[PDB]
This record gives C-alpha cells, sequence and structure tokens, in this order.
RNA sequence: UUACUGUUCCCUGGGAUUGGCUUUGGGCUUUUCCUGCGCAGCUUAGGUGGAAGGCGAAGAAGGCCCCCUUCCGGGGGGGCCCGAGCCAUCAGUGAGAUACCACUCUGGAAGAGCUAGAAUUCUAACCUUGUGUCAGGACCUACGGGCCAAGGGACAUUCUCAGGUAGACAGUUUCUAUGGGGCGUAGGCCUCCCAAAAGGUAACGGAGGCGUGCAAAGGUUUCCUCGGGCCGGACGGAGAUUGGCCCUCGAGUGCAAAGGCAGAAGGGAGCUUGACUGCAAGACCCACCCGUCGAGCAGGGACGAAAGUCGGCCUUAGUGA
RNA sequence: CAGUGCCGGAAGGUCAAGGAAGUUGGUGACCUGAUGACAGGGGAGCCGGCGACCGAAGCCCCGGUGAACGGCGGCCGUAACUAUAACGGUCCUAAGGUAGCGAAAUUCCUUGUCGGGUAAGUUCCGACCCGCACGAAAGGCGUAACGAUCUGGGCACUGUC
RNA sequence: AUCCCGUGUGAAUCAGCAAGGACCACCUUGCAAGGCUAAAUACUCCUGGGUGACCGAUAGCGAAGUAGUACCGUGAGGGA
RNA sequence: AGACAACCUGGCGAACUGAAACAUCUUAGUAGCCAGAGGAAAAGAAAGCAAAAGCGAUUCCCGUAGUAGCGGCGAGCGAA
C-alpha cells in the first residue's frame, strides 16, 4: 500500500557494512531510531551543522 | 419467450425543430429482425424503423 | 433456532510499532544477438531510412569439427587450417539486401537496477523471566526501579481498516378471514347461477378458468360457407381425400363460460404496418384510487378504383398505485 | 462417515480491503467554424470513473472420525394336510436394529391370549411376540444390600366397616 | 461542500494558501494550524421592596404545633 | 481538598414512545450519572457572510418560516 520514507544520516563510527565514519549513505529511519542514534553512531543531516562545519 | 424490445429510427442529432431519437415499444420478436414502418417521427414521413 | 438485522470472543489479510545480511526467485529494464518455409528465385521477402561503398590481413571464400529452435529444408562460432574474395543496379519486384548500421519484435543470456513472495540468521526495536547484582534512615529473596544475564525476536503484542465467523449476546418480527385449532382452505382478475325480469347484492354457497398468446390470430379490399346423416368410388376400413342430395346454423372463434356473430365477428387470397403522433365535445362506472366507450380536428400514412375504414385483436380475464 | 459437527490437507475454482500497467471523462492557455445570439477540437496542471494482473483466512473439494449430531426400510413368493418361513428375487438408501429385552414408566386396538393367585382380579406375577411408537454410554440386560419410592399378595391386629 | 476526530501518508509562504455546497478556470472575500475579554442572555436554595379576578386547614409548600416529625423499611427510600 | 437549588460547560449516554408492527429515523444528544466553575457560563474579534451590489467580533429577541431543503421523500426533522 504505502512505503515509509528514508531518513538521512551522517556517520561518526565505522559501519561494518558500508561506511567509514564520514559517508552519507542513507538507509532507514528505524535503523537510526533503534540502533544508530542511541549508540552515538550516526546523526541527522541538518544544514545548520553540515554546511558551516 | 416474448421479449419486449424497442424499435428505433435513424438517430440524426441535429438542431432542427425538436429533432431527436424516436424509440417505440413493441413485442413478440423471437424471430428474424423485423423493421416495421412505424412513422410520424420527428421528421414527419418515415419508414424502416429498425430493431 | 439453518427467522431477519446485527454485535462480541476468535481467525485471517493491507498499513503502523518495524530493523540489518544473503539466497530461492514472479513481473518491469541496462546495451547486443540466434532469430522470420505469399511468388515465379543466386534466397526459409524481419514493416521502415542511411546506399558505390564495408569485412578485411590486429590473418577473409572453401575443406577438420562441439552446440541448438527445428518445417534436421538450412544456420551460429570456440581451436587449428586455408591465402585475395564475399559483390552493387542485375530480370523478377506494393515495398531489398546475407557488404554496413540508429532503432526494436513471437523466444533467452551475460553483469546490473526496482518491486513481490518465501526462507536463513544477527540484535538494536518489542515481549517474558531472573531467591543474579546495586540502591535511600532500613528493606524491596514484598510489588517495583537502575544495571547485568538468558530465552525469543522483527515473529509475537497493541491500534486502524477489510473478509469470514458462535443465539455467546442484543433489538425485533412471526398476517387475516375462520372451525373463535394442530389438520386443512382461501386472499387478486374474469364468465354463469344464487341475484327475487333496471343496476347492485352476501355465505369456508354451486361450477370453471387466468398471471397470456399472435409480425398475424392486427389493418384494409375482395371472395367463400360451414357441421352432421345417407348414397358412390378393388388401396381405405365406421371414420382420411373426392362427387351428389337432405337438415340451415347444431361448426368455428389461440383458452374457461356467457352474450354475440351465416353471403358473418367463421375459412381463404392480395397488399400491408393505425400494434401511429398531438389530441378531444360528451357519457357510463361511480367512497376515493381507478377503469370503460367515444363523435370530431390536424399531421403523416396503409388498403381500395372509390365510398369509406384503420388510435390492435368479436367482447368481457391475462395484472400492481 | 451420505447430510450436519469436528479434525487434517493442499492442487484447483470463488474471493474482501489495498496496490497497480492501461483506458476514459470534466475544466483548461491556444487553434478553427459561426445570418448566430454561439460552437468544435485540445497541451500541461488539478479533480475524478472503469480497471487487465497480484491479493490471506473462510467456502466448494478430498480423506478420516459415533462413549461426534443423529438414523437404522418397503414389495410379494415358495418347504409332502392346514399352515409359518429356513430360503429367494425386486425397489430405494448412508445403513436397513446386533446381543439382550419385549401389552414394558414404552401397547392405540386392548380388559390381546394362556397359566398362577382370588368365590369372583381393567390392578399384580410368569410366558407368546401382532414392538401403533424397546434397544446397546440421550447406554441395554441383570442382581445382593438400601429407600418417610411406586405397586401386588399374605399372617397378627383392630371401629376403617 | 464547510467544521472536528481514529489509522496511514503528507504540502505552500503572499508570484501563496483557504472559502464562495463534488470539481476545474477567472474574479471576489479572508489569512487556519497561538491565547484572553464586559454587555445584551438563562434560572432560583435565596435576600430586600411592591403586587395578586392566588389558597384558606381534604386548599396552599409534604409540612400553619414534634414536619421530612411520629411511623414503616436492613438500607436505598416511602411518609402522615 | 469540601459544600452549592436551578442555569452553564465537558464526557458517557439510554429506553418506554411516534412511525398505528419494526430495524433507518424519532423520542434524544433529552433524562440520568460523573467532573468543573461563575454570578452568570459557553462563544467571541473573520483563512466570515454575500454576489458583481455590499456588510464588518460574539450573544439574545421579532421575523424570513414552517420557506429552501433533509427523510423506509414514511413518521417527522427544519435552517440560513
Amino acid at each position: 500500500k504505502k512505503v515509509k520514507k528514508i531518513r538521512k544520516i551522517i556517520l561518526k563510527e565505522d559501519i561494518p557494512d558500508l561506511g567509514k565514519k564520514g559517508q552519507l549513505l542513507d538507509v532507514r529511519a528505524g535503523f537510526l531510531r533503534n540502533f544508530l542514534l542511541p549508540l552515538g553512531k550516526a546523526e541527522v543531516v541538518t544544514p545548520l551543522l553540515l554546511k558551516e562545519m | 419467450v416474448k421479449v419486449i424490445l424497442e424499435c428505433t429510427g435513424c438517430v440524426r442529432k441535429s438542431v432542427n425543430k425538436g429533432s431527436r431519437g424516436v424509440s417505440r415499444y413493441i413485442t413478440q420478436k423471437n424471430r428474424h429482425n423485423t423493421p416495421s414502418r412505424l412513422e410520424l417521427r420527428k421528421f414527419c414521413p418515415y419508414c424502416y424503423k429498425h430493431t
């Protein structure tokens, strides 16, 4: 019926699958909620933090 | 079987004096198709009113 | 209660809670091909365009061979060999080259995207447990809270939507005349009697049918008379078809009865579509609703030579606001 | 093991919500006809209609299961006198009642017929089976003991008479 | 159609968005997803004045004295 | 904090009844129950009506009007 969107993440730690600490490979919102955001492992791409830093 | 069915003329959607399709109630047709000469259509003389 | 409409428990699917890896793998694509028996023919005419030039020796015709759809008719290249051609308007031909390609087709592949479904697992969501550990003035081996551990695990749980589904539960209905009942019958329309010579008239009084059918069994013009007894004619008889007399309406009319109808309203033949449109003075019936008949007018016709007749049927039933 | 219930099964058919190729409609910048008082066609955008195909359980289907629901038949004929049916054929079902019981808390006819008990017994007991309309866990047939149970008879006993 | 919610998807800022009864085009009107406000307004367990073609002890409040009292009910409550 | 007759707001929310039965509908978002709060409460300052003419927050009364409608187009319901 419907598909849920994909949320952007910017890394802070080496993914054992795809990304080494700095890539912008966007995966899933639930993979950010349950796994990446509590473990200090990814962040949300915001223009206030990415563009000026 | 005695199917009820409508006879109809030739359509001619035009802007004449009330020109429109004319269908008439008729019965008995469980046979070959019978166009009868029912008339006084919107065009006043008419023949071979089909179906 | 297998009456109606539902509800609930429960089950089952789409969403959400809901994520990670790889396989099996159905539909779309990311480029190229093997690929096509209407014709006379070097040839199994892939619908179009670029068309005197390409493949070539970074090694072409023709001989050694693996493979396949197959109408085994005919083809493709992997290896080796061979050593300077395959032509190109040719005449056939709506449309042409197996010199060449941008496209792309009935069939599939190469490595890749996208989406199913199903399966494998991991833990981080979520669920369960812990007389495992820590905690305050003290305990929580008293529910519980933090931490840790184990078992599951994107399943289960919860929510919405959708299908199914239990009188478990809820609201209801379950006719009347009658014999004031199981056991029956009928409910509406038409014909005769009862019905007492206008019309009407009841009873679960006496008898029957109807819920249609006909492109003619409607319309018009025209012609004709059936029905029964007797007599004649090796099929053929009591009785078929034919001839003649007698009785003259007893026959017939799509079907029940009544009233009608004999040169007919009964039977046949020709032409036919009035089994139209817009109507309509006045009547009958009349609780209302309804229902029935109708002179006459206009248009456009059918038959007939005309006169005239025709707004369905000899009429009354064949129906529903 | 037919119908119903319950269980199991997956091949197929039917199949909701929803997804979706495609098709179609309205409006519409713009282009055309127009002795009419207007009209025809239509890009994109927006709003819709139908919808091939996918789409689970249920249901149809298949197989099992009577201490699951329940049901367990008619028709006649023939054996050395009268009989009666061991036996036979036929129709229809899913199958046609097995042991035991049987005028019974079940029998309408019926106070069936016989025997016992009684002077006399529509009540009682023992039999036959013509079981209107017994019957095997809605169990069937029995029995010791028991019952303010029902019912038949007898002794003693008495105003019940 | 307007308005508000349940599940799920999910915009634009004024060159816009919403409404004008499906919807589209033009025009008109207004600026949601932030809050607060007196008056006119409805009523009487009452209070203070004025009335009554309202009652006069079976009436008027149930109740003109102990009146929600005696009495009844376990109680809710009923009730002179 | 608790109490408060009625009005008011918010939530749960019927059924007898009417339809000459009854299920859509009505009775009815009424009664009742709970919560809250004031002498009033709610609402209230246009993402509003209207129609090419115009008005300017909310509330209440007369009217339109028993009109337009809605409805087993029944019983009834009824604006702006």
